[PDB]
């Protein structure tokens, strides 16, 4: 709800509940960090959901193609390694956050090269944000549908449980 | 400013009044093509060649179907299928006719391109007036108009006869009745 | 926008500021590594490097050595551990000779200033010159670095052997 | 506006077109796309200033109205008999005559002839886009001559567009109902 | 045949290779393909390089697909 990147045509500066009208710059940076992290994690989660459903080469097959079921089938020592890798990545991100000129979601340090941003750079950042938002909605829907129905995405669609 | 044939269309720029049969009927503006060696001269020469070929073909079909074939030639009343009967027994006639037409068409193309280049020959002109039917003017324009109209009608007729013979495998007047 | 620019505004260096050389991720990741982590003595840097290196070095020797075993064998583990320790010894010998022939300094970040201020009209290359201002760039610093590498390599190799034995036995 | 009074106007329905009352709730008469490019995909001519979507829509509406009027006349005719004085047209209603005649090679001939006429008059539309003074739906077709007396021409215009709208809706009903006033579902 | 109706030659129709190349810039590539059209229309050696490289690669691909799927009877 500022001159921040992420304002698109359907709803420009979409803050209907006024979360940003009262927040300071630090809280807004925190909100942008949370939104970008959620969007990236959700894009990965949606892609993994679908691909796992129609392709699970690892673990010598097995590891039932329905997600939320393979969640309880991974050896639980591979879960620990994924957890530790995510933790090390976020430790590195925390270290990045104290670098001078840091921008909320910018872990590549594009502020080093991008002074006086263009419209293409802002448009690409907005594209990433919008894809992340769509993936957040999609992954929430995926998890809820798999919980209530018990079938996965391409399985529920194939049968016709819509 | 509006074409005489199509009042809802502006006058085609390249068709003023000169050519016989000109009524401004160029809805697609094909007369303005000036590429791939195609222009108004080439289009008019092609139209006149088509007119003459269609006139000859329609006259031949009607003659053979009405008055019958010449002695020693096959019958059948289907002109699109009697060709293969002639070729089955007199292939040399067909081959010689094809070679003659090929040579005459090479000459025709050379003449068309030359007359287009050093403008001295009107499109479709081959100086073929052995009987002197079009020597004087004020009759040449009327003869050109008659030839163009008859040739367009015979073009349409000959295309119709070709399609009818290919599809129905019957004679033209056989399809008529 | 352009994501490649001359390094530090010098178009004549043989280097470029690409999204890999000078990215914030690269900065933080290289600044958390023992070789560049702030607040570490050269002995601590050497110890951490040796620990990590012995830890991942025992792996290939134990797994693919001349005395492998598809099951767990104490002889295979001992062979891999000894090979890793001897390789660490060879690396420590290389470090020692490299430091012996490279530096002649016992306290850096000062001698450079002393010869930039109080003149250096001597045989040079010890008073003047002096490449690098890190504590690793001294005779004393590199000696402690090699000592730490060697001790940490032994400790990390032993720890990795213990972990391998535990994983092969209790899993 | 004069219809749907709680909406002022689309933007381009000033009144320069006949049969204008202002009814356009969706604002379809403001699309910036020049639909002549659906015919000539490129600008082609440097003098092609462009054709407003409103004029293209008016031409389409007039053409639709004429098509629907002739269509309802034909569909009503084949419900009450009235077959062509020739064989192979016996009785097969209107819901089935279309397919049986598409089979018998003459609907293709009709398609070719209608396409020829459509191409000529679409060349007229393209010239209008180029900037000819010809108005939408004006093919200068007044053979019998009941088109003089400009007041009569304007009245007949509004009449033709209103009748075309009525005929469009009536044909939609007739084809949807499979005829009820003269036949059964 | 469809692919042959792509580039603008003599009518107001088709593509200009100069306009296509000059529009393909990027953050990592500076000016992008600007000037490549002038390079490939003024240097026979550049055209020979591209054509010969792709031609040899095509020959190797042909060699593979030949034995892989024998296209001739009794070969
Ligand atoms: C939130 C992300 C996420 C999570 C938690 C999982 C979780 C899981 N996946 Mg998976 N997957 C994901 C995304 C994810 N996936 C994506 C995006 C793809 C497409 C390439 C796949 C493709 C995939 C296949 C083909 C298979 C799994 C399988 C599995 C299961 C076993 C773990 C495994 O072998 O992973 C394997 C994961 C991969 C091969 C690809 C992971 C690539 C990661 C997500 C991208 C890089 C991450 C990086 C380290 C951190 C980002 C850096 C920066 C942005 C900060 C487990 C339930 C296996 C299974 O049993 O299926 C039922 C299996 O066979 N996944
Ligand atoms: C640094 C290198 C390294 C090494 C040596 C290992 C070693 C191992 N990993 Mg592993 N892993 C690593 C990095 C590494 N990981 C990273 C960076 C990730 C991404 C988070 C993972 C994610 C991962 C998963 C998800 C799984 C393993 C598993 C395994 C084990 C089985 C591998 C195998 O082929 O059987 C010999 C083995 C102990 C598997 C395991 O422990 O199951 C028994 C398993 O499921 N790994
Ligand atoms: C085999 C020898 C031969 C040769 C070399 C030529 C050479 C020529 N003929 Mg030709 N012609 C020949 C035999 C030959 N003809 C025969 C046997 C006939 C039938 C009696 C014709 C009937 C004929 C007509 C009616 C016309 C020509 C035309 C031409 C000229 C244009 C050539 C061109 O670009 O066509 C390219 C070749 C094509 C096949 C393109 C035509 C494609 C159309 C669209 C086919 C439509 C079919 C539909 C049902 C050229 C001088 C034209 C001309 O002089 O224009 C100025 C012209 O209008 N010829
Ligand atoms: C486009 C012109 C054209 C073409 C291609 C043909 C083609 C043909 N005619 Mg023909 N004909 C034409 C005009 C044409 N005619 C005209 C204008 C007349 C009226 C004067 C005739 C009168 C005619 C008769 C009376 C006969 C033919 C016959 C034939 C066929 C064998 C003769 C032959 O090879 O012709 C080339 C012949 C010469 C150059 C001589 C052949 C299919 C014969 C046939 O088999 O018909 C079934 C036949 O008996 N034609
Ligand atoms: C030049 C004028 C002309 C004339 C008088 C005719 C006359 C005729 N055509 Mg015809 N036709 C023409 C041009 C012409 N065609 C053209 C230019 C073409 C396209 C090349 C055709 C293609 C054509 C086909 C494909 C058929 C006819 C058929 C017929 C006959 C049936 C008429 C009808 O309404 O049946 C309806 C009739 C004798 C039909 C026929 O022979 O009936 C048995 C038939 O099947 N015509
Ligand atoms: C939208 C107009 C339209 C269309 C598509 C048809 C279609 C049809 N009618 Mg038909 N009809 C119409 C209007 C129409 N009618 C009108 C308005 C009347 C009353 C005058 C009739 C009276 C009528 C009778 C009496 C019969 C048919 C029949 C038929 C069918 C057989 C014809 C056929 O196979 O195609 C042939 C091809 C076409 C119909 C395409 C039309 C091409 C025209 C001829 C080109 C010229 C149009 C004209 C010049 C427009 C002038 C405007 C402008 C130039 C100024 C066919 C389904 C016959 C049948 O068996 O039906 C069950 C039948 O017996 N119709
Ligand atoms: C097959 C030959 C042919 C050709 C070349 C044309 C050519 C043309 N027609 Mg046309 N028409 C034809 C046959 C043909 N007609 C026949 C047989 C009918 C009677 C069904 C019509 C009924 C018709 C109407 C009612 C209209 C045209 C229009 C047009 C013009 C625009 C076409 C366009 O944008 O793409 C057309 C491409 C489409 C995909 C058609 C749209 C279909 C809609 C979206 C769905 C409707 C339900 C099905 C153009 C001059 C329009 C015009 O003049 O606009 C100013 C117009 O309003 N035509
Ligand atoms: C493969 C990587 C890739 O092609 O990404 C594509 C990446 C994007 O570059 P640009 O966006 O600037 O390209 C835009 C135009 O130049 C189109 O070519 O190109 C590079 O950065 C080259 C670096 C190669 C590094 C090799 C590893
Ligand atoms: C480069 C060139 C010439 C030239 C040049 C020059 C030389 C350089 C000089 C100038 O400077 C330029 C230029 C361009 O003019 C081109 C040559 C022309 C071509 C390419 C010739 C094409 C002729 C094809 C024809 C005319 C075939 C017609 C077929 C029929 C079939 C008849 C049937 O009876 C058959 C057989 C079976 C029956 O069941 C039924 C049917 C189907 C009706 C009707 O007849
Ligand atoms: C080309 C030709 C015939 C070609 C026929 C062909 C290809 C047919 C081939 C086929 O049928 C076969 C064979 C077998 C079938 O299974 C296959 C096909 C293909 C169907 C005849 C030319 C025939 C050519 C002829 C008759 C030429 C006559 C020339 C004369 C009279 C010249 C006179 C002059 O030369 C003088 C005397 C003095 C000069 O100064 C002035 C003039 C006037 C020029
Ligand atoms: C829906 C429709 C029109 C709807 C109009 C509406 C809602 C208008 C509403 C308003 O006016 C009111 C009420 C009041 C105004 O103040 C406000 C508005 C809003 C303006 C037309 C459908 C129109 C639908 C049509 C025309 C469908 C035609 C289908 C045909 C002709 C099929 C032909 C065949 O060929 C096949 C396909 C197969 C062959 O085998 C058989 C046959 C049958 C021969």
């Amino acid at each position: 709800l500022d001159g921040m990147i992420g304002s698109s045509a359907p709803f420009k500066n979409f803050d209907p509940l006024g979360f940003a009208a009262k927040a300071d710059q630090k809280t807004l940076n925190k909100y942008r960090e949370s939104e970008l992290k959620h969007g990236r994690v959700a894009m990965l989660a949606v892609l993994g959901w679908i691909v796992q459903e129609f392709w699970h080469p690892l673990y010598d097959g097995k590891l039932s193609s329905n997600p939320l079921k393979a969640l309880t089938e991974v050896p639980l020592i591979g879960w620990a390694q994924i957890f530790v890798a995510i933790n090390v990545i976020e430790y590195l991100q925390n270290k990045i956050k104290e670098l001078p000129g840091y921008r909320p979601g910018d872990y590549l340090g594009t502020w080093e090269w991008v002074e006086q941003s263009d419209e293409g750079w802002d448009s690409y950042q907005t594209k990433e944000l919008n894809n992340g938002r769509l993936a957040m909605v999609a992954i929430a829907g995926l998890i809820v549908q798999d919980l209530i129905t018990g079938q996965a995405a391409l399985e529920q669609i194939t049968a016709g449980n819509t | 400013e509006r074409s005489k044939s199509l009042p809802f269309l502006m006058k085609p720029k390249n068709l003023d009044g000169s050519m016989a049969g000109d009524v401004g009927f160029d809805p697609l503006g094909l007369s303005e093509i000036n590429d791939v060696g195609v222009d108004l001269y080439w289009l008019r020469e092609a139209e006149l060649k088509h007119c003459r070929l269609g006139m000859m073909a329609a006259a031949g079909i009607l003659f053979v179907e009405i008055l019958g074939p010449a002695p020693g030639f096959p019958a059948g009343k289907s002109q699109m299928d009697v060709f293969w009967k002639v070729y089955a027994e007199k292939p040399s006639l067909i081959g010689a006719s094809l070679a003659a037409i090929a040579i005459l068409e090479v000459i025709s193309g050379v003449a068309t391109t030359q007359g287009r280049q050093n403008g001295d020959r009107a499109p479709g002109d081959y100086n073929f007036d052995p009987l002197g039917f079009g020597k004087d003017p004020a009759k040449f324009k009327d003869l050109q108009l008659k030839e163009v109209k008859n040739g367009r009608l015979a073009m349409i007729a000959a295309a119709g006869m070709i399609l009818q013979g290919v599809s129905t495998h019957q004679g033209a007047l056989e399809n008529l009745s | 926008v352009s994501f490649i620019k001359p390094y530090r505004q010098d178009p004549f260096v043989g280097h470029l500021a690409t999204p890999i050389t000078t990215s914030a991720f690269t900065r933080a990741y290289l600044k958390v590594l023992p070789a560049y982590r702030p607040g570490l003595t050269p002995l601590s840097r050497g110890a951490e490097i040796g620990f990590t290196h012995g830890y991942f070095l025992i792996g290939p020797f134990y797994t693919y050595g001349p005395l492998r075993s598809v099951e767990f064998s104490l002889t295979s583990l001992a062979a891999g551990l000894l090979a890793a320790i001897t390789l660490l010894l060879i690396l420590t010998v290389g470090l020692s000779i490299y430091g012996q022939v490279t530096y002649d300094v016992y306290d850096n970040a000062l001698i450079v200033k002393l010869v930039r201020q109080m003149v250096g009209s001597e045989r040079t290359q010890d008073l003047p010159q002096i490449k690098g201002t890190s504590e690793l760039d001294t005779v004393l610093g590199w000696q402690k670095f090699s000592e730490g590498f060697f001790s940490g390599g032994l400790i990390g190799s032993i720890v990795a052997a213990v972990g391998i034995a535990l994983y092969s036995t209790y899993l | 506006s004069k219809a749907v009074p709680f909406l002022e106007a689309p933007k381009a329905l000033d009144g320069s077109l006949p049969a204008d009352v202002g009814f356009d709730p969706l604002g379809l008469s403001d699309i910036g796309f020049d639909f002549t490019y659906l015919m000539v995909p490129t600008k082609w001519d440097e003098s092609r200033t462009g054709l407003s979507a409103l004029k293209w829509f008016r031409e389409a509406e007039i053409k639709h109205g004429r098509f629907a009027m002739l269509a309802v006349l034909g569909w009503v005719a084949v419900d009450m008999g009235l077959r062509l004085p020739v064989a192979k047209y016996a009785g097969y209603n209107a819901v089935q005559a279309h397919d049986v005649f598409v089979k018998s090679g003459d609907m293709t001939v009709g398609l070719l002839a209608i396409g020829f006429l459509e191409v000529v008059m679409g060349a007229a539309i393209y010239e209008m886009s180029k900037g000819s003074d010809r108005a939408a739906g004006e093919f200068s077709f007044d053979p019998l001559g009941l088109g003089k007396d400009p007041s009569k021409y304007a009245r007949y215009q509004v009449s033709e567009i209103k009748n075309g709208r009525l005929a469009m809706l009536a044909f939609g009903g007739i084809a949807t109902q499979a005829v009820l006033t003269n036949s059964g579902f | 045949i469809v692919a042959g109706h792509m580039y603008k030659t003599n009518w107001f129709l088709g593509h200009s290779i100069k306009t296509i190349l000059e529009a393909h810039k990027g953050p990592f590539t500076g000016e992008g393909h600007k000037g490549l059209y002038e390079v490939l229309t003024t240097s026979w050696h550049a055209q020979l390089a591209i054509n010969l490289a792709l031609f040899g690669s095509l020959s190797i691909i042909v060699a593979h697909h030949m034995y892989a799927m024998p296209p001739y009877p009794y070969i």
